[PDB]
């Protein structure tokens, strides 16, 4: 039970050291091939990362597989939104792949999602989101997205959920702590906390639209045979 | 079944 003993500062630190490496990247089909090739490679590193997320390895394998399947696109979006944050009007998929909004028009229905992503990036920028807050939010996403979509028929399954909600509580304390160090009023803290968790709600939305878009692109036969990405996609 | 399954184990 390492997870629940970690202090605020130990949680933040531990999350900053699990951060995956930033990858470089290598018509409608080619744009989709470009984005899904990046996504597929990051998935490999997102798995290594999830294992380093406190309390994650404590779950059953079937539940680890469940949380990553539910949250993965949400996790690629929040990371994309975060690193685009200093790049107004631009999406920084990779250090060698900085995409304009108008570059979304290469793919049917994609510019819409780019708009949603850039608006989220602007919100994070206007709020002056900190990196320490970002890593907290991404771990919340991993832990909370599939917690409600678990086999609620087993006592063991009911213990998994309870453990996940004790850990998520920790992360809330961690976020509160970070906001106090930043010298926020108690009022300003819980306001900021809610403003951020409410953004996870738009991110779940963006992810639902992007999942629809990718399944639709796969049906057009314009998605290459990236085995791990299709594995995630086909869990819906 | 699995790649996810294998990288998590
Ligand atoms: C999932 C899509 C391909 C991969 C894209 C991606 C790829 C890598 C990444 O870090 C973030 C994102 C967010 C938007 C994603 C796209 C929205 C629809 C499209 O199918």
């Amino acid at each position: 039970s390492l997870a629940l003993s970690l202090t605020a500062d130990q949680m933040v630190s531990a999350l900053l050291d699990a951060e995956p490496p930033i990858l470089y990247s290598e018509s409608e089909a080619s744009m989709m091939g470009l984005l899904t090739n990046l996504a597929d490679r990051e998935l490999v590193h997102m798995i290594n990362w999830a294992k380093r997320v406190p309390g994650f390895v404590d779950l059953t394998l079937h539940d680890q597989v469940h949380l990553l399947e539910c949250a993965w696109l949400e996790i690629l979006m929040i990371g994309l939104v975060w690193r685009s944050m200093e790049h107004p009007g631009k999406l920084l998929f990779a250090p060698n792949l900085l995409l304009d909004r108008n570059q979304g028009k290469c793919v049917e229905g994609m510019v819409e999602i780019f708009d949603m992503l850039l608006a989220t990036s602007s919100r994070f920028r206007m709020m002056n989101l900190q990196g320490e807050e970002f890593v907290c939010l991404k771990s919340i996403i991993l832990l909370n997205s599939g917690v409600y979509t678990f086999l609620s028929s087993t006592l063991k399954s009911l213990e998994e959920k309870d453990h996940i909600h004790r850990v998520l509580d920790k992360i809330t304390d961690t976020l509160i702590h970070l906001m106090a160090k930043a010298g926020l009023t108690l009022q300003q803290q819980h306001q900021r906390l809610a403003q951020l968790l409410l953004i996870l709600s738009h991110i779940r939305h963006m992810s639902n639209k992007g999942m629809e878009h990718l399944y639709s692109m796969k049906c057009k036969n314009v998605v290459p045979l990236y085995d791990l990405l299709l594995e995630m996609l086909d869990a819906h | 079944r699995x790649i996810l399954a294998r990288l998590l184990q």
